RNA sequence: GUGGGAGAGGGUGGUGGAAUUCCCGGAGUAGCGGUGAAAUGCGCAGAUACCGGGAGGAACGCCGAUGGCGAAGGCAGCCACCUGGUCCACCCGUGACGCUGAGGCGCGAAAGCGUGGGGAGCAAACCGGAUUAGAUACCCGGGUAGUCCACGCCCUAAACGAUGCGCGCUAGGUCUCUGGGUCUCCUGGGGGCCGAAGCUAACGCGUUAAGCGCGCCGCCUGGGGAGUACGGCCGCAAGGCUGAAACUCAAAGGAAUUGACGGGGGCCCGCACAAGCGGUGGAGCAUGUGGUUUAAUUCGAAGCAACGCGAAGAACCUUACCAGGCCUUGACAUGCUAGGGAACCCGGGUGAAAGCCUGGGGUGCCCCGCGAGGGGAGCCCUAGCACAGGUGCUGCAUGGCCGUCGUCAGCUCGUGCCGUGAGGUGUUGGGUUAAGUCCCGCAACGAGCGCAACCCCCGCCGUUAGUUGCCAGCGGUUCGGCCGGGCACUCUAACGGGACUGCCCGCGAAAGCGGGAGGAAGGAGGGGACGACGUCUGGUCAGCAUGGCCCUUACGGCCUGGGCGACACACGUGCUACAAUGCCCACUACAAAGCGAUGCCACCCGGCAACGGGGAGCUAAUCGCAAAAAGGUGGGCCCAGUUCGGAUUGGGGUCUGCAACCCGACCCCAUGAAGCCGGAAUCGCUAGUAAUCGCGGAUCAGCCAUGCCGCGGUGAAUACG
RNA sequence: UAGCGCCGGCCAACUCCGUGCCAGCAGCCGCGGUAAUACGGAGGGCGCGAGCGUUACCCGGAUUCACUGGGCGUAAAGGG
């Protein structure tokens, strides 16, 4: 992208819970354009966040977001033969993104065959707990902080 | 490794295959990134040409030579090829 | 050599077909192999005319083959003589209802193929190609053109290495669709070889 | 002569401080140093970093500068002494005492040399360390002459302003050092910059000439050989000065121009990198391609721009390959000489087919014409010939066509203007834009081929409509839009209308950008088609075309048998995967756009299916392929080489074909082989995109079709930079 | 009696065949790698004529030793 600031799209409302960014989640789970099929193993992860620690999925996903969501991260460089991953402050575009990406990812390297359940456990690995969900974002924040040794390279 | 030879418009006579083999064989004694080549030798009228495509690490450098020998372009091809293999290594060591 | 033949580009646009009828599925190749046998007769037969556009109309049983020309006596004949001379083996090539016909051109040098087959002509004649090309387009332009061009190819002095020789005056926007540009081709051959001729008349806007 | 000025001018003798290294003391602990990163090296035998003390050598920070001084080399802490050149004022004295200068003589950076000192830092040589194919180098740790002083030699240089000295003459602007004046100003000397005139091959020079003139000295006379040889002179040496030829070359050169290129610099575009969804590579098969096999495993293509390309259909057809078998005035082209025969239908001989061996029915014809018959226009065969025929050569002999950089923003011309000229200018600059798009500048002003625009697809609604549409509408309904009924909706397909930053906000000088109103749609609305002069001696002699080149019962034609599917190995592009978003079954929805006669074949019946036999309707908005699938009803699998795998082999079929061993695809039944998502690398993709599924088409007996070209479903992941 | 030279450019006089970086031309730049006006023959053409060409040497073109009449910042050339 050599010319302009490169605009990003405004994604659909959730007609389920009322929110534009939940529709945003649908699509990372999914392949071959499935708003039925990957939507089931998260719409059988709608009834699975009501059937374990139930309340309502309403704030489970208002708190599944900022909970593994990084404000400080690595994007690298090289000086004439030495390469530095450099701690950096990610914008409302990167900060709505990092999240929904790993969501499905590490949750699917897991054993429990149906992700209607397998990923559902992962909305409580954020808003609340531990896992492989919160695993990377520490190293994300950890190459930031400690290896802020290299933040003297900034943009 | 593999010296691939193309005798289109030419022979690729076994004894001459020896000639061409030895020369790239020399070359390989200076540059260790090389994977494989395909060389294509063809004669027209006066100019008996040679052209190859040369794979360095993943490849690739390539070049062509003329001459009225068919042995000339052999001498030439190497020479051009050489220059660009040396560039390959340096500016790379310069990163 | 990255362009188009500017006529096949203008068909249904600035310009219409030189054989136009209607056919059925296996009813086609036939009537097609016909007019292509018809010029196949009219190519070798009609040459010293000026032999420019042969516009071929049909129906069932009945096909009216128009010819549009330069020298209407090189065409018509002695009172009736030539027009029905060819008309023998013609509807006797067709075996159907044919019709021979005549149209003379206004500035025959406002037709490309015509203008060019003089460039072709001058070329095997062993003449001045630099001049000829130059000559041709100069003709065309005071001749009421408002743009014009010529291409010719192969050994222009008969020397081994070929060339491509080129001249144009006045606007010639090939890429413009409101155009009306004649193309016509002239293929010449002398003892050194074949050549080619590519002529463009610009006939004005739309 | 008087009087004054500035200055790193020179020589001698002294003396000041910072910093470096070394040594002694103190203090203190695990590393320092060094590089791109390292290593050598130093360091617990106490380093580095810090404090104090001491020794010694070299250079002279700030001032300091485009500055000053000297004839040049060259000269920089400060002080004194000794000393040179120089400028100014005054207008005092001398009275042409001037200028130049072959030899001569003196001076002469650095390095080098001799004797003696000195020797901190640095550093040729030299030793290590790394780099590297090597590294007798570059970078790193050491390190000797030397660098420093005295005296004596050396005498070279890009010893350069690459410009000899003196004098006179020919605009100025500017700043600077330094004298003088009645002081923004002027006058004398010096150092720079731009420039009148003039000079110049050009670059450039220009009161500090490279201008105009005069004097005198030095020097040049093609490049290499060669500053070599010889002789001479000088030197301790190194070597210096003077300085040839033979031979060889058709050039060597100076400045400038247009490009190309740079491990030159700037500003900018592309899914170019980044960043993402996915792939190849690693699996098995398809197809292509490399190698080898073969008697043929037929040619082309080859980085980008060849490898599901030519090939949109190889069982023998095809088919340019090969064996055996044939055939020749030829399979075909005109042409004519000499005859038959006048055409023809059917056999039949040996045949693998060809091919060759041979019986017989048999002419309508324009005319002499009852006629005996006749040229015969046929056409047929035999002999002839000219020749045909050649996918045998030459894509560096070519046309046409095409790939290419690239849908990239460019390539140019007229006329003017600049230059002796090549050439420039325009077309550059600045601002925008997808763009040489436009705008503002401007010695240019226009114009051409490009761009855009004009042409189709798609998306708003209108126009003209309806044998496709419609309980929209009322009604029956055989309850299927069936009909009475209905042209309004959807469809359909010809015209249309339109949207331009037109409008308001912010910027602005304009173009335009930034911003919004509305609008189905906006800043070209999204896609095609279109591709500049030219480039690659790109591709094609195998589509066709064409100059020549050579074969002329063969390198020509046909046939049969085989081959292009061999198989030790590699690669290219690909389909199905290697599982739970998943593996089956049954239940059941939704698209267009196409294609249809010894075609689409509705429907039945046999069969397991392939399909077979029957059967209608169709030249086809009204008949057939036709069933769209994924999805979705919800059911079986429960991490399982498996109910993932659909592959090698087994059986018996089916179809078309004269024919399926080589070499056809579909069927039912049996093998149910890899393959656990894949290294290192690497190939696409900015919307209805990837990605997943499905349908149609060419071509074609049939398909070795997963490919080529299209149609339609849901629907993203990542872009500041 | 008629001959000699040449016919790429300088430099007046062009086509065909043979040859195919070979044979050969050549005073200079150069020509010959298969259609060569440059080789070798032929036809023709130009030039001169009892000669025509070659070689050697002299002056010229050499304004290239520059008195007439050259130069030296970067072309050869200002002496350290
Ligand atoms: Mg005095
Ligand atoms: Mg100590
Ligand atoms: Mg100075
Ligand atoms: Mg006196
Ligand atoms: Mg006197
Ligand atoms: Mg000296
Ligand atoms: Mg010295
Ligand atoms: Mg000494
Ligand atoms: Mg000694
Ligand atoms: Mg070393
Ligand atoms: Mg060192
Ligand atoms: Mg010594
Ligand atoms: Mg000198
Ligand atoms: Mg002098
Ligand atoms: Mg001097
Ligand atoms: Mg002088
Ligand atoms: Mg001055
Ligand atoms: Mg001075
Ligand atoms: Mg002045
Ligand atoms: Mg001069
Ligand atoms: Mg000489
Ligand atoms: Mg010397
Ligand atoms: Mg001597
Ligand atoms: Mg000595
Ligand atoms: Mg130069
Ligand atoms: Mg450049
Ligand atoms: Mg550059
Ligand atoms: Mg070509
Ligand atoms: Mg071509
Ligand atoms: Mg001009
Ligand atoms: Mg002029
Ligand atoms: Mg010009
Ligand atoms: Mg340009
Ligand atoms: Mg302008
Ligand atoms: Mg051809
Ligand atoms: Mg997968
Ligand atoms: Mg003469
Ligand atoms: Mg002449
Ligand atoms: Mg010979
Ligand atoms: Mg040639
Ligand atoms: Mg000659
Ligand atoms: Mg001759
Ligand atoms: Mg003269
Ligand atoms: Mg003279
Ligand atoms: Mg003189
Ligand atoms: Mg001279
Ligand atoms: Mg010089
Ligand atoms: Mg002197
Ligand atoms: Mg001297």
């Amino acid at each position: 992208a050599r010319r302009r600031r490169a605009e990003v799209r405004q994604l659909q409302p959730d007609l389920v819970y009322g929110d534009v960014l939940v529709t945003a989640f649908i699509n990372k789970i999914m392949r071959d354009g499935k708003k039925n099929l990957a939507a089931r193993i998260f719409y059988d992860a709608c009834k699975i966040i009501q059937e374990k620690t139930g309340q309502e999925p309403l704030k489970v996903f208002k708190q599944a977001v900022e909970n593994v969501k990084p404000r400080m991260e690595v994007r690298s460089r090289r000086v004439g033969g030495a390469n530095y991953q450099v701690p950096m402050e990610v914008s409302p575009r990167r900060q709505q993104s990092l999240a929904l990406r790993w969501l499905v990812q590490a949750a699917n390297q897991r054993p429990e065959r149906r992700a209607a359940v397998r990923i559902a456990h992962e909305l409580m690995d954020a808003a609340e707990g531990k896992g492989g969900a919160v695993k990377k974002k520490e190293d994300v924040e950890r190459m930031a902080e400690a290896n802020r040794a290299y933040a003297h390279y900034r943009w | 490794m593999q010296l691939n030879i193309t005798g289109n418009n030419v022979e690729i006579t076994e004894a001459l295959r020896e000639f061409v083999t030895a020369k790239f064989a020399k070359l390989e004694q200076y540059f260790d990134r090389i994977n494989q080549v395909y060389v294509v030798l063809k004669v027209e009228k006066v100019t008996h040409t040679s052209d190859a495509t040369l794979h360095v690490n993943g490849g690739e450098i390539h070049a062509s030579a003329e001459g009225q020998d068919m042995y000339a372009a052999i001498d030439g091809l190497i020479d051009k090829l050489a220059r660009q293999l040396t560039k390959h290594k340096d500016k790379l060591k310069q990163h | 050599g990255n362009k188009i033949h500017p006529i096949g580009f203008r068909l249904g646009i600035t310009r219409d077909w030189e054989s136009r009828w209607y056919a059925g599925k296996k009813q086609y190749r036939h009537l097609l192999l016909e007019d292509q046998r018809i010029r196949g007769l009219l190519e070798k037969e009609l040459y010293s005319a000026g032999l420019a556009r042969v516009d071929i109309e049909r129906a069932a049983d009945n096909v009216a083959v128009t010819v549009h020309v330069a020298k209407p006596g090189v065409v018509i004949g002695r009172g009736g003589e030539r027009i029905r001379v060819l008309r023998e083996e013609l509807a006797k090539l067709t075996g159907k209802n044919v019709a021979l016909n005549v149209q003379e051109v206004q500035n025959p040098n406002l037709s490309a193929p015509l203008v060019a087959q003089r460039v072709a002509e001058q070329i095997e004649r062993r003449f001045a190609v630099r001049r000829a090309i130059k000559q041709a387009v100069q003709r065309v332009m005071e001749s009421g053109a408002k743009g014009a061009k010529v291409i010719v190819s192969g050994r222009i002095g008969g020397a081994e290495q070929a060339r491509t020789e080129w001249a144009a005056q006045g606007r010639v926007p090939l890429h413009t669709l409101r155009a009306n540009i004649d193309y016509g081709f002239a293929l010449a051959r002398t003892t050194y070889g074949v050549l080619g001729v590519k002529a463009y008349i610009f006939l004005g806007e739309v």
